[PDB]
């Protein structure tokens, strides 16, 4: 409640958001962005949960090409809920209000849509989003310098055996 | 990602330019999405950020452009720990033996059936974070693991970084907001404003060592193959905490290179070492910044900016949409003479023919002598000792050049290499007469567009990386959101694309309208102010609340 944006699109379907405050600038960004992409965003919060083998199985990949289950115990691993809590407990009130908006104004575009710009319709994994899935995907594009470019690595880290 | 900013004593009006050309991927989680922010009164910035995040990553405003380039520096580092002889899972921190932790995740996972069964799997965790193996280089013996401590985990600031970024008025602006906050994961940043400043900052979160400290802490033989390698069993090994950093163990700003100039800076992947010659930024921690040879997408740009002509919007366009193969002008004129050395070797003659015929570009129209000097250059880099004048810290800008033709073993060696390459490219389906905008395409439903622009190892400003998909090459990455922004004083003048285009989703009107027109190299305005919005015949307008 007092989310309110004004979109104008200029040629190839650029949005120009305006809102009075950061919580309506959020709304309109979420809202345009789920009209062209609502379906990558939900694969990419599906990633980003650790939910891939959920929806389509062990055998598929992310779009980063990981291996399904791998790719979820990394991401379940890195997006634990006391890390996600932090993290929003870090957050300044205007990001906050951001992210808020973000995810309001995507949530009304999905609860309007019926088809015209989104083939993922009816999906199961097309879902309302959070908050905390923002904060999924910031941390997910966070560690993509550092300990996400060995997330194959973390999975396969085992203790030795017996061998010799 | 290359970028460009033209200061008040390069750009042919007085004022700063700005070139932005990242290279990211063209699908996932990365694809830039274009757009505009306005809070009237105290905010107004446009340009393309990252899905998911509602603010702009890389724009201008009234009097600013800046954008960003992954930088060289090191943003985590591996520590390889010492195990306790007892015990594979215990781990030796100054002699003191201490226990891995534990923590387990559990997924689920659709099976065969439809139904959902619980995976569970343990992450061990040390004092520096988890373990990690690649086999064959990383192992967890019963002697040694590793684990990795990436320094972006406790970065809670990058959003705010940004937000603050597309608040900035200008370049000195920027540069206090950046170095105040240190929000930025893993990118250089570059910027222009209208004053005419050019502004280069490495200010990323990066792991701080004192620099006495380097020398014993590294793992020698990890850090020459280019890993931030420490030793984990000594406590003066953990990151050095200094209160003038905004994060407990990263670099503080005062550590990180910045130029601040007004002819020019750019970066192209390299270090910061060689951002504008005529002021070389050395002297930084290795985790920062290193003096090492600069690739050709870099060597390319120095080629054009160096000197003391001036440099239009046009010019820095150009750079972008020559699509020129500068790795070519290394290798192309003695692979030639060697060409003509053996006229009439029957293996060699298909592919000779279509070298000298090549423009040196990666054009639509561009020649199949771009596909025979791919594959050369993929097996010339695997020989030892066949530059003719090799890498050489005295003339970063001009080596290395030329193929050792003189010495009789490396002759034999480059011509066996062009004689494999064309048998690689005559063995696959290429139909005679071809171009290379016949093979490298972006699929968008059932048809495909054609895709100037090449691999950004081969000096192609203009990056784009593909892959084999059936009969084609499918573009996965490289030129994406571009912008180059000037400063008239009606108010910031910008003109760019995003490639891909504006939406992922096949149905949409805006799947590939901008892809057809980056097929075409022609760029657009990128309407800022209330009179250009308005202007526009497809403007269109929705109010929303809740
Ligand atoms: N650095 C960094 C990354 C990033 C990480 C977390 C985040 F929240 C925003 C950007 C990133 C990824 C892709 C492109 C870029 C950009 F800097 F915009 F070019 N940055």
């Amino acid at each position: 409640t007092g989310l309110a944006a004004d979109i104008r699109w200029t040629a190839y379907g650029v949005p120009h958001i305006r809102a009075k405050d950061e919580r309506g600038l959020g709304y309109g960004i979420g809202y345009a962005y789920a009209r062209d992409n609502a379906c990558l965003l939900a694969e990419e919060i599906v990633t980003a949960r650790g939910e891939r083998a959920r929806y389509f199985g062990s055998e598929g990949k992310s779009s980063a090409e990981l291996d399904n289950l791998p790719s979820d115990i990394f991401y379940a691993w890195l997006n634990q809920p006391e890390a996600l809590q932090a993290f929003w407990q870090a957050q300044t009130p205007a990001v906050r209000q951001l992210l808020e908006g973000y995810a309001a104004g995507f949530n009304r575009f999905l609860r309007e849509a019926d088809g015209k710009t989104t083939s993922c319709l009816g999906q199961p994994w097309l879902r309302a989003i959070a908050t905390d899935d923002l904060l999924r995907l910031t941390r997910r594009l966070l560690v993509e310098g550092g300990v996400g470019q060995f997330a194959d690595a973390l999975v396969a880290a085992a203790p030795p055996g017996a061998e010799k | 990602s290359n970028a460009i900013a033209v200061g008040s004593e390069r750009s042919a009006d007085g004022k700063g330019m700005l070139l932005a050309n990242p290279h990211f991927p063209w699908n996932g989680a990365m694809r830039f999405y274009q757009m505009h922010l306005t809070i009237p009164g105290r905010l107004d910035v446009m340009g393309a950020s990252l899905p998911g995040l509602p603010v702009v990553n890389i724009g201008f405003s009234r009097h600013l452009a800046w954008t960003h380039t992954v930088d060289t520096s090191s943003h985590f580092t591996l520590y390889r720990l010492a195990l306790d002889p007892k015990d594979p899972r215990r781990y030796l921190v100054d002699g003191r033996s201490l226990p891995l932790e534990e923590k387990s995740v559990a997924i689920e996972v659709r099976g065969a059936d439809g139904k959902l069964s619980r995976v569970e799997h343990k992450v061990y965790q040390s004092i520096y974070g988890p373990l990690v193996v690649w086999p064959g280089k990383l192992d967890w013996n019963r002697s040694e693991a590793y684990a990795l401590r990436d320094a972006n985990l406790e970065n809670t600031r990058v959003l705010q970084q940004w937000y603050s970024i597309n608040q900035a008025s200008d370049v000195a602006d920027l540069r206090r907001r950046v170095e105040a906050l240190q929000g930025i994961p893993w990118v250089n940043t570059l910027a222009a404003d209208e004053q005419g400043n050019a502004l280069y900052m490495n200010q990323s979160v990066v792991p701080y060592l004192k620099p006495e400290l380097i020398p014993a802490c590294a793992i020698p033989q990890l850090v020459a193959e280019g890993l931030p390698a420490l030793q984990g069993q000594d406590s003066r090994c953990a990151w050095s905490r200094d209160p003038a950093a905004a994060q407990a163990g990263i670099t503080p700003a005062a550590q990180l290179p910045v130029l601040l100039r007004r002819d020019f800076v750019q970066n192209s992947n390299d270090s910061a070492w060689l951002t504008n010659p005529a002021s070389p930024l050395q002297g930084f921690s290795p985790l920062v910044s290193q003096e090492k040879p600069i690739g050709p997408r870099a060597r390319y740009a120095l080629s054009r900016l160096q000197g003391k002509q001036p440099l239009e919007a046009k010019t820095l366009e150009e750079m972008v949409t020559a699509n020129h193969v500068f790795s070519a002008d290394q290798v192309l004129p003695d692979l030639l003479r060697l060409c003509r050395d053996n006229q009439g070797e029957k293996s060699l003659a298909r592919a000779c023919a279509a070298l000298a015929q090549w423009d040196r570009g990666a054009n639509l129209d561009s020649g199949s002598g771009f596909v025979y000097f791919q594959r050369f250059m993929q097996r010339f880099a695997e020989l030892d000792g066949a530059w003719k004048e090799p890498f050489d810290a005295q003339r970063p800008l001009d080596t290395p050049q030329g193929i050792a033709l003189d010495r009789p073993q490396v002759a034999t060696q480059v011509r066996q290499a062009l004689a494999d390459a064309a048998a690689e490219v005559e063995k696959s389906g290429i139909p005679d007469g071809a171009r290379w905008g016949d093979l490298q395409v972006s699929t968008r439903g059932q048809e495909r567009i054609a895709i100037p622009g090449g691999d950004g190892h081969f000096g192609v400003y203009n990056a784009i990386q593909s892959v084999r998909k059936g009969d084609h090459l499918e573009v996965v990455g490289g030129t994406s959101y571009i912008q180059l922004v000037t400063f008239p004083e009606e108010g910031p003048k910008a003109r760019g694309l995003l490639a891909f285009s504006q939406s992922s989703d096949p149905r949409s009107p805006h799947y590939r309208d901008q892809t057809e027109l980056f097929s075409r190299q022609q760029w657009q305005t990128l309407p800022f102010s209330d009179r250009q919005i308005d202007a526009d015949p497809q403007l269109q307008r929705l109010s929303i609340r809740e």
